[PDB]
């Protein structure tokens, strides 16, 4: 059995989320399908060599990834579906058995055959149990789950004959994502998928995680006979082949119009002409060079390993506590070797201010943050908005005086069913009689009096002179100003130091020799993460190079000297000519050696090793590294597109081109020398 | 939540060494001050130093040249090596986790230990010999029945004499120890017992000794004042 | 060096009412200061550091007070569980010092000890150095005068007693008179018996052991 490989072009495009948009183009990194890629092209033959003999293609293949399944079916070729994890009854089942008024998918645990044969020929009087032939399984076991979906996830229309269908699938852990449709080619050619865009929609989500590793595909025999020339040979000889792809994870653009329709898509690891496309957004380049990255991508999974931890934060204790106190002494606790979680803290009150200066709330739940301290107090009502970095000295911020850099968020709300009393209100005082501005987390508990200037108040008031700590006052009779206001600031602080407090994030697995996504401690990174033989302090973590850019990181468990290699080179220029007039890149390295390309060393479009090719695209040394893509000639223009070191770009087509004779050039790509006349 | 488990010799010779072993357990080394104090038998607490993480260390005046505190940060642990011991370091040594905020806040000791009881002396470390004390029947005034367990004859000061291998509570009581002319300890483990239970449960008395390493348990019956029936 | 120094050195009271221990010292701490605890013989337990902010796990019947050089410490209710000896700890500067200890005593109401004297016990006969053992449990304050007596006749100071630390549920002390004596010592005599003299015992208890009689 040998099978070929065909090429897509545009097809095999899926709405990544399940909302409307309207005008934005939303860049995302997940699963897709890859065009130009080669896909099996199983020829499917339909014979019959006795009553018990069939000879059909139905060979398990390996499905690493999701594939795609075409459709290309007249009536009723293709009518089912199946997905084994063993084919060894150890995992879970899943049938697509989409028939004539019977959509049951069966998820039962069971091992039936190695063929699947499938007929419409009624057993005995088939016609009082149903439609599906009860030779497809040989036992029974417990079911689990089924569906008794009433629509039917299958187009059937034997009217056309072609059938240019795409349907897709989804193994993840929460949902299929089965997306189906189908489409009619206006062209009656060979079967090959057809040119042009096109948007595949789910119909029909699946909750149920099931390990998928192996994939069978399944055929109506639907024969009837033995010679052929019969009602059903000849005729209606439409013996069908499909094809399989395969996911690659990437990063993909799609367009969303006023309605809620793509027009285009976009893979940055496809051609360099891509790649300007996924950096800068937009999709009509003009001419010149733009920064991009290479053909490089992220994997499946990340790594977001953590410190190993497994206590719990007291930020119940901190918040419901009994009884707090006034703002001279406010109850500072600090929280370390504990694992953060910020999702009791909205199961409190209705909080009147979330005034998170600094790090977003959106960020703050997974940052592990070095130290935490809990600042708690009651603070004037109509003066919670002065508890903030700025806001100049008011009669109640020099008790606090948060400073003009905070990372931290300001957690308030009011507490008159819990503080206010008829009586007994005189517990919360507050600093009035101040000297000087208070530091930044500086508490000033004192009770002497400030002198009036005229005689020295030695523990007494008297004429002039005033004591300290006044009276609140919160009682229940006043309006939305003058409440108490249990005020929680929570300071979070980030020194070279093993991390203490991270969030909620669970710790994956270690992978040095892969392009993974980097989330140590914090910090992000999308380089490679392999074992190296650097220099580090003892307790020294967050490592840095001549430049700002991290180059290693100390794992947080097991303490290891790994660095951050970038996955790109880097220096890798793309001379975009525009999207109106040609598709051609000459390839820019700045300052590199012999083209390498770890990740892509053998892709299908691969700019280098064209050394004998014609009509530009090739192969030359600069001063400031190598150009791929153009040809030198000794003539010289004005600067179209600078490539660097006096050299630059200009997109004409040949040095011979005259319009009144009948030799006509081509547009390639070709590189000139810069004149000074 | 940090714990501290303390470890450590018991009877240190003098003019020798003194170091003992307080492993961390709950967290990584590099927040807390980790570090000792002192506190001598009916007297108040003295302090010793702190060390941090990154080997900074900082005595007292009174002790300053002759402790040398370190920390393995390897295996999260940290020691403290007492030198020149006199008979006036007899002290019961407890680690605790301080730590003053960069901003100016001056949290006190979080974090406790156990304690360790380092006795400076030069006799001997006799552990068995224990004896216990039978009931009777005049001994039961009240209703109850006290049962006790003379531990006699044993220098080592700290003990954990428990009871049914810590099943009794109730009643259980632990007298402090007092030195007797030769130099050797005497205490007694005296539990409330009613009399209706003085032939069903079992007395087992357990006594350990860390220096020792002598676990011994023993069983307390009545005396059986019927010697013919 | 700041030598801390706590001017209530035994503060005595019944349940429900008020203690408050103060703490002086040289150099005035602006804010930094914190009270332990430690009862049986335990490691001192922080329950307000910085002298007003509480500690996870501290009830709401301790509050701190003051600034400068005088601190204190107000227990609101006296709960059974509170016998202790509180520090005070300054947290200023480098060398952090302590107090000297403050025994928070509680006085309930009188109570009537238990004897149950124990007989000399056989085993500790064979070896030579037996000691009898006056038992006390659950009396009132260790105030009290274990007399020995001994075929009629008072002992010359063969004896050790251990005072123990008042309960922490029934606020009571305990009390062993143990009489270490030879192995010739403990043979010419068979009357063995102490003398309780307690206030809430009125009469003198004249509870006897005799050798290895009963």
């Amino acid at each position: 059995t040998r099978t070929q490989s065909y090429t897509n072009s545009f097809t095999r495009g899926v709405y990544y989320p399940d909302k409307v948009f309207r005008s934005s183009v939303l860049h995302s990194t997940q699963d897709l399908f890859l065009p130009f890629f080669s896909n099996v092209t199983w020829f499917h033959a339909i014979h019959v060599s006795g009553t018990n003999g069939t000879k059909r293609f139905d060979n398990p293949v390996l499905p690493f990834n999701d594939g795609v399944y075409f459709a290309s079916t007249e009536k009723s070729n293709i009518i089912r579906g199946w997905i084994f994890g063993t084919t060894l009854d150890s995992k879970t089942q899943s049938l697509l058995i989409v028939n004539n008024a019977t959509n049951v998918v069966i998820k039962v645990c069971e091992f039936q055959f190695c063929n699947d044969p499938f007929l419409d020929v009624y057993q005995k009087n088939n016609k009082s149990w149903m439609e599906s032939e009860f030779r497809v399984y040989s036992s029974a076991n417990n079911c689990t789950f089924e569906y008794v979906s009433q629509p039917f996830l299958m187009d059937l229309e034997g009217k056309e004959g072609n059938f240019k269908n795409l349907r897709e699938f989804v193994f993840k852990n929460i949902d299929g994502y089965f997306k189906i449709y189908s489409k009619h080619t206006p062209i009656n050619l060979e079967r090959d998928l057809p040119q042009g865009f096109s948007a595949l929609e789910p119909l029909v989500d699946l909750p149920i995680g099931i390990n998928i590793t192996r994939f069978q595909t399944l055929l109506a025999l639907h024969r009837s006979y033995l010679t052929p020339g019969d009602s059903s040979s000849g005729w209606t000889a439409g013996a069908a082949a499909y094809y399989v792809g395969y996911l690659q994870p990437r990063t993909f653009l799609l367009k969303y119009n006023e309605n809620g329709t793509i027009t285009d898509a976009v893979d940055c690891a496809l051609d360099p002409l891509s790649e300007t496309k996924c950096t800068l957004k937009s999709f009509t380049v003009e001419k010149g060079i733009y920064q991009t990255s290479n053909f490089r991508v992220q994997p499946t999974e990340s790594i977001v390993r953590f410190p190993n931890i497994t206590n719990l934060c007291p930020f119940h204790e901190v918040f419901n506590a009994t009884t707090f106190a006034s703002v001279y002494a406010w109850n500072r606790k600090r929280i370390s070797n504990c694992v953060a979680d910020y999702s009791v803290i909205y199961n409190f009150a209705p909080f009147f201010a979330f005034k998170c200066y600094g790090v977003s709330p959106t960020k703050l739940n997974d940052l592990c943050f070095t130290n935490v301290y809990a600042d708690s107090f009651v603070i004037r009502g109509n003066e919670v908005s002065q508890i903030a970095p700025g806001q100049t000295g008011n009669i109640a911020d020099y008790n606090y005086k948060l400073p003009d850099d905070f990372t931290g968020c300001v957690i308030a709300w009011n507490s008159n069913k819990l503080d206010s009393k008829p009586s007994g209100n005189y517990n919360y005082l507050y600093r009035l009689f101040r000297k000087s501005k208070l530091k930044p987390f500086e508490r000033d508990i004192s009770t002497e009096i400030y002198q009036a200037g005229n005689k020295p108040c030695n523990g007494v008031a008297g004429s002039n002179c005033y004591s300290p700590l006044q009276s609140y006052g919160f009682r229940p009779t006043y309006g939305v100003g003058h409440q108490p206001y249990r005020v929680v600031v929570l300071s979070f602080e980030l020194l070279h130091a093993p991390a203490t407090v991270c969030g909620p994030k669970k710790s994956t697995n270690l992978v040095k020799n892969k392009c993974v996504n980097f989330n140590f401690n914090g910090l992000t990174g999308t380089g490679v993460l392999t074992e190296s033989n650097k220099k580090f302090l003892p307790f020294q973590q967050f490592g840095r190079d001549i430049a700002d850019t991290t180059d290693a990181v100390r794992d947080p468990q097991t303490l290891e000297i790994l660095d951050i290699t970038p996955c790109s080179f880097g220096g890798v220029s793309v001379i975009t000519p525009g999207t109106n007039t040609s598709n051609q890149v000459a390839v820019l390295y700045q300052g590199v050696n012999c083209t390498e390309v770890p990740v892509a060393i053998h892709a299908d479009q691969l700019t280098p090793t064209w050394r004998v090719y014609s009509t530009g695209s090739n192969v030359f040394q600069t001063r400031a590294g190598c150009l791929i893509g153009a040809e030198y000639v000794n003539n010289s223009y004005e600067c179209d597109i600078p490539i660097g070191a006096g050299i630059c770009a200009s997109y004409q087509t040949q040095t011979k081109s005259h319009r009144r004779a009948r030799s006509v050039a081509s547009q390639s790509i070709i590189a000139y020398t810069m004149s000074l006349g | 939540q940090v714990q501290l488990q303390e470890s450590g010799p018991g009877l240190v010779k003098p003019s020798e060494t003194l170091s003992l072993t307080c492993t961390v357990s709950g967290g990584s080394i590099s927040s807390y001050y980790w570090t000792w104090i002192r506190q001598p038998p009916g007297k108040g607490l003295e302090w010793i130093g702190y060390i941090y993480y990154t080997g900074s260390t900082n005595y007292n005046p009174s002790l300053k040249s002759r402790v040398t505190i370190s920390v393995d940060t390897s295996k999260s642990q940290f020691s403290l090596k007492l030198s020149s011991v006199t008979a006036a370091d007899t002290a019961v040594y407890y680690c605790a986790t301080d730590y003053y905020d960069s901003s100016g806040y001056s949290y006190g000791m979080d974090v406790w230990g156990h304690g360790t009881t380092v006795t400076v002396s030069s006799a001997s470390t006799k552990g068995p010999s224990v004896f216990p004390l039978a009931p009777s029947s005049k001994s039961t005034s009240g209703g109850t029945a006290a049962l006790g367990c003379l531990v006699k004859d044993y220098f080592p000061e700290p003990v954990t004499v428990s009871w049914n291998s810590g099943a009794l509570t109730s009643g259980v009581h632990t007298f402090p120890a007092v030195l007797q002319s030769s130099g050797l300890y005497s205490l007694s483990s005296v539990v409330t017992v009613p009399s209706s239970s003085l032939g069903t449960q079992t007395y087992i008395c357990n006594v350990n000794h860390k220096p020792s390493n002598t676990k011994v348990d023993k069983k307390v019956e009545p005396k059986s004042c019927d010697k013919t029936h | 060096d700041i030598q801390m120094t706590q001017s209530p050195s035994s503060v005595s009271a019944s349940v429900g009412d008020r203690v408050t221990i103060t703490c002086r010292a040289s150099q005035g701490i602006s804010g930094w200061l914190a009270w332990y605890q430690q009862k049986p013989g335990k490691a001192p337990k922080l329950l307000i550091y910085a002298a007003s902010t509480l500690q996870s796990g501290v009830p709401s019947r301790f509050s701190g007070s003051g600034s400068g050089t005088d601190f204190t410490l107000t227990i609101s209710s006296l709960q059974p569980e509170d016998f202790a000896t509180y520090y005070c700890q300054q947290a200023n500067n480098f060398p952090r010092t302590f107090g000297q200890g403050t025994k928070v005593e509680i006085k309930r109401t009188v109570a009537a000890p238990s004897v149950f004297i124990f007989p000399p016990s056989d085993e500790q006969l064979k070896s030579g150095t037996a000691s009898v053992v006056c038992l006390l449990n659950n009396f009132y304050p260790r105030e009290a005068k274990v007399q020995w007596k001994v075929d009629n006749a008072l002992q010359s100071g063969n004896s050790q007693e251990s005072v123990t630390e008042q309960d922490s549920k029934d606020s009571t002390y305990s009390l062993s008179s143990t009489l270490t004596l030879s192995k010739a010592d403990y043979e010419k005599h068979k009357v063995y018996a102490c003398e309780v003299t307690h206030q809430g015992l009125s009469s003198p208890v004249t509870k006897s052991f005799n050798r290895g009689e009963c």
